[PDB]
């Protein structure tokens, strides 16, 4: 018995997807409804945008862009040629908005279902879509980040933690520096780091959420997790104890390192993806290692939440889309007899409403 | 300047 | 300024 439950949705290269355009640069999932892919046929530049609730018939649209992303939950659609932002609803044949930038936007993502993220080499913006609004500074890059591959940045629910994330090459391996920006505070904290989520927690005995922020990294020394809750405890909470485990990398994966995060609400567990295709799966409350194993045979470069199971879903270079999920009948049994925990099994069997640990 | 071209059907 | 001590605290 496994804990987790592995699922293939879709082969990109089934739809006539080119695998020269299955990459970081050209293909977009910012949430799990939705995947874009820029493609050239002939002379003219195309998105291709796969509805995962209907994918077997995918739409071509001509653009002229270099970079388009879905709302997460909507067919909107962010686009950008330069400094040049337009956003349009497609069913409505529609120009929403357009926005002219005084810099190129190296990275940006929707972040919530209504506003988008733009980083530039300086700066990282938030656009609302609500009413006349326009970017408006968040903060400065801090000047660890300055030539980097920007790769990610995330917030906590209430956008006032965010986090930039980039990679570079140093002493012959990928170095992740990670910027973490209090809105409050108004004050940045370089990191070192590869891969991150916040999330809301509720420990017991408390009233109010946690929002806790929880990182990933390979650093010179080894691979370490930490869950660490950001901000000052709302007010007759208990502070959330900081937990900071070991990431293990086997001896042949000497040049592994963590890609992605995702963090399950529902079972309060983080799922960890490596560069070359391993899941790890953690218990947020604790950061116990609870499964790992490798599930791809290619580089997972970009995931989203899987909504309907509460998972990880991904796609590989290949094109091969896979989640990966908590198998809620296994995970139980697995924690007590597998991994001989029986107090994490007890715990996570009552926290997260599972059934299997009648018996321990 | 249009990005998208959705007259295109 | 910072945010975050990611070290063990005996003090908390």
């Amino acid at each position: 018995i496994l804990p987790i439950r592995f699922q293939e949705h879709l082969q990109l290269q089934n739809l006539g997807i080119n695998p020269a355009n299955i990459g970081f640069s050209t293909l977009t999932m910012e949430s799990d409804k939705f995947i874009c892919i820029r493609e050239k046929v002939g002379e003219q530049a195309q998105v291709v945008i796969i509805d995962m609730n209907d994918p077997s018939n995918p739409i071509r649209r001509p653009i002229s862009a270099d970079s388009a992303i879905m709302n997460p939950a909507s067919k909107v659609i962010a686009l950008k040629a330069g400094k040049t932002l337009q956003i349009f609803n497609i069913e409505m044949k529609s120009k929403m908005k357009a926005h002219t930038m005084t810099d190129d936007v190296t990275f940006w993502k929707w972040i919530s279902l209504n506003t988008v993220a733009l980083v530039t080499d300086n700066a990282v913006y938030h656009w609302s879509m609500e009413g006349e609004s326009q970017p408006v500074k968040m903060f400065d890059r801090h000047s660890s980040l300055a030539g980097c591959q920007i790769i990610n940045y995330r917030t906590d629910a209430k956008q006032k933690w965010l986090l930039l994330t980039g990679i570079s090459a140093q002493q012959n391996r990928v170095v992740g520096a990670m910027q973490l920006y209090s809105v409050d505070r108004k004050v940045s904290q370089p990191i070192e780091g590869h891969a991150a989520s916040f999330a809301q927690f509720k420990m017991e005995g408390n009233a109010e959420e946690s929002t806790l922020f929880c990182f990933a990294v390979r650093g010179q020394a080894g691979g370490k997790l930490h869950i660490i809750e950001v901000g000052t405890p709302p007010t007759g909470n208990q502070p959330f104890p900081k937990k900071a485990v070991d990431v293990f990398f086997p001896p042949e994966a000497q040049n592994d390192f963590p890609v992605a995060m995702q963090i399950s609400e529902k079972h309060d567990v983080v799922f960890l993806i490596t560069k070359y295709g391993y899941i790890h799966l953690y218990d947020l409350e604790t950061g116990t290692c609870i499964y790992m194993n490798r599930i791809s045979g290619e580089t997972i470069f970009v995931t989203a939440p899987h909504e309907a199971t509460a998972g990880i879903i991904g796609v590989n270079r290949k094109g091969q889309v896979l989640s990966v999920c908590v198998e809620e009948e296994n995970i139980i049994p697995y924690i007590t007899n597998v991994l001989q925990n029986p107090d994490l099994a007890l715990r996570m069997a009552v926290r997260n409403n599972l059934a299997g640990a009648e018996e321990l | 300047e249009t990005l998208l071209d959705l007259d295109f059907d």
